[PDB]
RNA sequence: UGAGAAAAGCCUUCUCUAGCGAUC
């Protein structure tokens, strides 16, 4: 599941990876919290490039 | 909680009992490691984090190495260093990571990290660090420099700085010290490939590589003065002349029109018969820059040729000042000569006792700018130097001139003047115009030199009408008090209730922040023959209920050194 | 050429005493399936002790000490001594409280040794932090008490009143009045457990599950009145002593006595044993103190004779023994290393006010809890205490946060009443019996003349 | 003590400290106890069994 | 005579701060720790019991087939796309995550007999009662166009 | 309703959120 996004902003582009990730039950009450919490979001997410205007 | 901590000091144990194995260190000393590992370990585990707790833990594994590497000498003992130095340099690599990965945007946490990374990490190791800084922080050109001369200097690599810089450029196409640092570079691999032939292609030996750059880096940035520095490196290296003699010709035919390119072929000509051989080189620059005058009239050409005449002159003397005299007055016709280089022509001619071009260049700058009240204090100093009988009618003319009512250097050199050369009536009639014209915050000096005035001209009793005149003049200084005190000091009377009379006038006006103004007034009843110490009770009471903020705590400060002998 | 090539070796010693494998056994093995389980076993064992032995480094304190010099002894060394020659720190923890006014005083210390609780005979009830002087509460029951013990931790303290059981709050507030529980004599409480043994005068023994609230067992002891109780803290196993010389072992789920073992030829007074379980000590009236070895030898390793009588007995964490003999007490001190204290010649001594009426030693402390009639006195002694205690078992700087985190571990760990046994390792043994009653069900499927006669 | 989370009221149901009302009936005491200001809690059970012995006698009659 | 009694320095044992967290010192001494067997077996059998309280497998249930499912084909690629054939001879796609059908086909008259997926992912193929092997593309058709083999 | 009712000052026990911590 490791792949990477690209995240648009006004202050410029952001590249992420993500490690791992429970995707069938992402949807769910309880897995929610894996991108809630910024303590779990950090855990699964790293910014590898960041380039800003 | 403690269970990582638990994690960690085991983890740490078996370099320590091989330690104690060694005979390096002591039992004890092991245990005093363990007890500081540990206190330093809780600190960085916790729930709110600092970085200098970080900071902390690296310097004390960074000492705990560096004792370890100086004992080792002294033992002999070469053996066994994977079990225990790279052990705690990975644990020392952890702490970094951790903590470059909570503050991301401390440049100076990096740099340390890099410096560890070369000090006692494996090159791919500083590699990967590099990476990491060129992700997050490739706005700064300067981070891109630092990767690329690792790569050079250390690394012996040329093709890997080469698309370090080449990279660099595609963020920050406009830097212009990108593009001198990639110049300087190539220049620098073709040194190392001159050297390799003689251990043992021909166009980058020559140094077309680095011409290449030149070119486009002169079209992306069309700046003379980028243009110049590139010959600055270009000179530096021997080899290759062609190229600074590629480099220089491009200077005249593509860079016109600026002054700067004009005045770099002057310098470049510059570079008892000795002395002869000099003056004889001098009129060559000179000669140039009046093609550069035909060519290119412009003021800002102007300045960098009489400016080139001054250095001379105050590095033979007079041959230097015929140069100066001439291409004054050529340019003074013109009138394209501004107001400042006019000063600093004949402040120079005075220092060096020729005292006559400056009298013309007095006279050429009240014409060409009658309105400046600067130069016509420029003219004054110099009559005063040459003693001529024409001071009272520069005066008469300068107000005049001057609409503005406010020209206070004028007003006040108007006084000196009249104490020197003319009667005492009217220096005091000058002081009291010179109070009428000037009426805000300026008049503040002309006070203080007007009660300095009437005790020297007169006695006590001059300077008590003076005083008693403009003791209601609301600007004011705490210099007007503390001059009036003085004078009530030194007369044989010291009546004691005009000292007193004195210090409660300044105290209305200044009391509220100057704190050194009653603390002057407490020692006055202390040392005082005629004073009485017991009122410095209520002087201190007083003392604080009036002064507001800092300066309150500055006289309790002030008063506690003066209750000890420090004062 | 590395002088030294191999890993660092750990104690054999220390790793012995972190190991629970019986390598005595010669049991024979034939199949490589059952080969491969052992020596897996065997592997994860020895790394698991291995570990342990390095982590003995991390341990920071060391325990007390005090030897003479110039051949003094350490009998006639007075505690004022002690108090000039050590730090103000312990020199606080010396303190002789003066309440004759009231009864003679029953003191308990909790299971942290942070909390102190006695109790008058004239009905005198109080409990306090001892280490800073702050009383948590103070209170007067009209009623007489005979014993006070805690309950787990220092909230919850049970008196043993004269006519029932009463169970108070820490501040004073009365929760529990059991009516069961009738003419109690004494009072101790199992830990682990979280069950409370009583003594009662009409000879029965009654245990309580505090944690539930309901009375699992009531034992009819049927040897007369009850008044000498004592637990094992390894075995978990209740002693009581009694007139016949006899002392009988305990459990809540037998109704008759494990085993009874004669100690004396007179009627037994007093008893204690270690906190590790392998030594007992009585005292009779036949004014003998006797140590016995627990370990399945049950033979009296040492005699002495007394010139007074041993009322109580006590021991510490590192097996120091005390014994009150009216109002003298007298403590005898052994190296302990595998051998039980040496009743030769004893190691201090200290002259009470009045009779002694109860003894115990702090847990992690070097001092001595004495209750007496003219009230309660605090001992120096140097040695006795253990010095490095477990944060997450019984921590004197403890937070609430952290108390309130190991009351609810502990509920969860409560181990079942009927699992007491002689053996704490009984429930690891196969059951022999079932075995062959399941061996039995499963067999169950798989001259000439002489032919007339 | 603490209020005992869902996972941990499975384990550690029916335990509760203060409330032992099989063993002592100290609740249904208390009241009558405040009730009528009894000083001793040993009067009250005099009283009760006292009771119990006039109810006997009338279901033997 | 020489006297040492254990004295605890407060600060090695306190925290320092109120933003510190508590230190726990930890001995292994078998002698503080008793009844490692019995201890060890309550908290096993209450582990048994916790497993137990919290089996809760079924997750959700998928609708829209109007016969009985008879094959199933999950997506090499993607974990959340899923295949199924009805009997009435249609076949559906299915959104794990969302739970919901994606496209819905009529490949074949009477039953689909099976479906495999190519190993790319880009293409399935289906069996029908007709007689007839059919390759489709994975990717749904474009704006309202019939959907073609 | 009936340790009556009402008001002030001290300890004890505990409940909610909210950041914060999990990136080596």
């Amino acid at each position: 599941v490791l792949l990477h996004v690209l995240f648009e902003h006004a202050v410029g582009y952001a590249l992420l990876a993500l490690k791992e990730v429970e995707e069938i039950s992402l949807l769910q009450p309880q897995v929610e919290e894996s991108v809630l919490n910024l303590g779990k979001f950090h855990s699964i997410v790293r910014l590898v490039a960041f380039c800003p205007f | 909680m403690a269970e990582i901590i638990q994690e960690r000091i085991e983890d740490r144990l078996p370099e320590l009992e091989q330690l104690e194995r060694i005979g390096l260190f002591s039992h004890a000393e092991i245990k005093a490691i363990i007890k500081k590992a540990s206190d330093l370990e809780y600190k960085i585990q916790r729930r709110t984090l600092f970085k200098e707790d970080f900071i902390n833990y690296v310097q004390y594994e960074i000492n705990l190495l560096e004792l370890i590497q100086r004992r080792r000498t002294r033992i002999g003992y070469s053996f066994k260093k994977d079990e225990i130095e790279n052990s705690i340099v990975h644990r020392v690599q952890g702490v970094f990571q951790r903590a470059s990965a909570k503050w991301k945007d401390d440049v100076q946490l990096w740099l340390s990290y890099v410096a560890f990374c070369k000090k006692w990490a494996t090159k791919t190791r500083l590699s990967k660090v590099f990476s990491a800084m060129l992700a997050i922080h490739s706005n700064k050109p300067a981070l891109w420099i630092m990767a690329a001369k690792w790569e050079m200097e250390d690394r012996l690599s040329s093709e890997s700085a080469r698309q370090l810089f080449l990279r660099a450029l595609r963020f920050h196409p406009e830097c212009p010290k990108l593009y001198k640092e990639y110049f300087r570079m190539e220049l620098m691999h073709a040194e190392k490939l001159r050297k390799e032939k003689e251990e043992f292609s021909e166009e980058i030996l020559k140094g077309e590589l680095a011409w290449i750059i030149y070119k486009n880096s002169v079209s992306i940035i069309k700046g003379a003065e980028f243009h110049v520095s590139l010959l600055s490196i270009a000179q530096l290296f021997d080899f290759a002349k062609d190229l600074q003699k590629e480099i220089y010709d491009d200077l005249q035919a593509l860079h016109t029109d600026d002054p700067l390119t004009w005045d770099y072929v002057a310098r470049r000509e510059l570079e008892q018969a000795k002395a002869v051989e000099v003056g004889r080189k001098e009129e060559r620059c000179c000669a140039v820059y009046e093609e550069a005058v035909k060519t290119l009239p412009t003021e800002a050409m102007w300045k960098c040729y009489i400016t080139f005449c001054l250095e001379r002159f105050t590095k033979l003397r007079g041959k230097r000042l015929e140069r100066t005299m001439t291409v004054f007055r050529k340019a003074h016709e013109l009138k394209l000569l501004s107001e400042c280089q006019y000063k600093q022509l004949s402040v120079s001619l005075l220092c060096y006792n020729f005292l006559r071009e400056a009298l013309e260049v007095a006279v050429a700058g009240t014409e060409l700018f009658r309105d400046s009240g600067t130069m016509w204090q420029l003219k004054l100093q110099v009559l005063i130097e040459s003693k001529s009988p024409d001071i009272a009618m520069l005066f008469e003319e300068a107000f005049v001139h001057l609409k503005p009512q406010v020209c206070l250097p004028l007003w006040i050199s108007w006084a000196e003047w009249s104490e020197g050369a003319k009667s005492q009536e009217d220096t005091e009639a000058v002081f009291k115009k010179a109070l009428l014209a000037v009426i805000g915050a300026d008049s503040v000096t002309l006070k203080n030199k007007y009660l300095d005035w009437a005790y020297r001209s007169g006695g006590y009793k001059k300077a008590r009408a003076v005083f008693k005149s403009l003791q209601e003049s609301r600007p004011f200084s705490v210099d007007f008090f503390r001059k009036m005190i003085q004078f009530e000091k030194e007369q044989e009377s010291c009546n004691m209730a005009n000292i007193r009379e004195y210090y409660e006038r300044a105290l209305r006006e200044f009391g509220s922040a100057d704190s050194d103004l009653w603390m002057d007034y407490m020692k006055e009843e202390l040392n005082h023959p005629l004073g009485r110490p017991e009122n410095c009770g209520q002087i201190y009471w007083r003392a604080m209920k009036m002064l507001q903020g800092e300066s309150a705590e500055a006289f309790v400060a002030k008063h506690a050194m003066h209750q000890t002998g420090h004062l | 050429q590395d002088p030294f090539p191999g890993p660092a070796p750990v104690p054999v010693e220390v790793v012995q005493k972190f190991c629970r494998i019986d390598k005595s056994r010669k049991l024979p093995h034939s199949k490589a399936k059952t080969r491969s389980r052992l020596e897996v076993a065997e592997a994860e064992e020895e790394e698991t002790s291995i570990k342990a032995a390095r982590s003995e480094l991390l341990l920071a304190e060391e325990p007390g000490f005090l030897e003479g010099e110039d051949g003094e002894d350490t009998a006639k060394i007075c505690q004022a001594d002690i108090v000039e020659a050590v730090d103000i720190a312990s020199a606080a923890k010396h303190f002789d409280l003066n309440l004759r006014q009231f009864g003679p005083y029953r003191l308990n210390y909790s299971r942290t040794g942070r909390h102190l609780a006695f109790g008058g005979r004239r009905g005198h009830v109080a409990a306090l932090d001892w280490v800073t002087k702050k009383l948590m509460c103070e209170i007067n029951v009209m009623e007489a008490v005979r014993d006070i013990r805690f309950l787990h931790s220092e909230a919850l303290l049970a008196v043993a009143q004269n006519r029932w059981l009463h169970i108070y709050d820490n501040q004073g507030i009365e929760l529990h009045c059991i009516r069961r529980c009738d003419r109690v004599t004494r009072l101790e409480f199992l830990p682990f457990h979280f069950l409370l043994a009583t003594a009662s005068e009409t000879g029965f023994l009654t245990y309580l599950d505090v944690s539930v609230g309901k009375i699992v067992a009531a034992l009819n002891a049927r040897a007369g009145r009850l008044d000498v109780m004592s637990q094992n803290p390894y075995n978990a196993v209740i002693h009581l002593g009694h007139s016949n010389g006899t002392v009988s072992l305990w459990s809540p789920a037998m109704k008759e006595p494990l085993a009874k073992i004669l100690c004396h030829r007179g009627g037994v007074r007093a008893v204690a044993v270690d906190s590790t379980g392998t030594y007992m000590a009585t005292s009779g009236l036949d004014h003998q103190l006797k140590i016995f070895d627990l370990r399945g030898t049950y033979q009296p390793l040492s005699t002495r004779t007394l010139p007074h009588g041993a009322g109580h007995l006590a021991f510490s964490q590192r097996g120091l023994l005390v014994a009150g003999m009216g109002d003298v007490v007298n403590i005898w001190a052994g190296q302990g290393k595998a051998s039980p204290p040496s009743l030769e010649q004893p190691y201090l001594t200290h002259r009470l006010s009045g009779p002694v009426h109860g003894l115990q030693f702090c847990p992690f402390e070097d001092v001595l809890g004495v209750g007496h009639t003219g009230g309660i006195t605090s001992m120096l002694v140097p040695g006795a205490g253990e010095p490095n205690f477990d944060g997450l078992e019984s921590n004197p700087y403890r937070s609430r946060k952290q108390r309130q985190e190991w009351e609810v571990k502990a509920l969860l760990e409560k181990v079942p009443a009927e699992l007491i046994c002689l053996d704490p390792r009984a429930l690891a043994e196969v059951d022999v019996i079932s075995l062959e009653q399941g061996k039995k069900e499963q067999i169950e499927r798989l001259s000439a003349l002489d032919r007339f006669v | 003590v603490r209020k005992l989370k869902f996972h941990e009221q499975k384990l550690l149901k029916q335990v509760d400290f203060l409330n032992w009302e099989v063993t002592d009936h100290n609740l249904h005491e208390l009241r009558v106890l405040r009730r009528y200001r009894l000083q001793r809690r040993e009067d009250y059970t005099r009283y009760n069994q006292l009771s119990r012995a006039v109810r006997e006698l009338a279901r033997r009659l | 005579m020489k006297v040492k009694m254990l004295s605890r320095n407060p600060d090695n044992y306190v925290r320092e701060t109120k933003l510190d967290l508590q230190r726990v010192p930890r001995n292994y001494d078998p002698a503080l720790h008793p009844f490692e067997v019995p201890r060890e077996y309550i908290r096993a059998l209450n582990a048994t019991k916790l497993e137990r309280v919290f089996a809760k497998p079924f997750l959700a249930s998928l609708d829209g087939h109007r016969d009985g499912v008879n094959c199933l084909a999950k997506h090499p690629e993607k974990l959340a796309t899923v295949l199924s054939g009805a009997c009435d001879g249609e076949v559906r796609i299915w959104n794990l995550t969302q739970r919901n059908c994606i496209r819905t086909i009529q490949a074949h008259e009477g039953f689909v007999r099976g479906i495999c997926t190519r190993f790319c992912g880009t293409s399935f193929f289906t069996v029908g009662d007709d007689k007839t092997v059919k390759q489709w593309k994975m990717d749904g058709p474009g704006y309202g166009d019939e959907e073609e083999p």
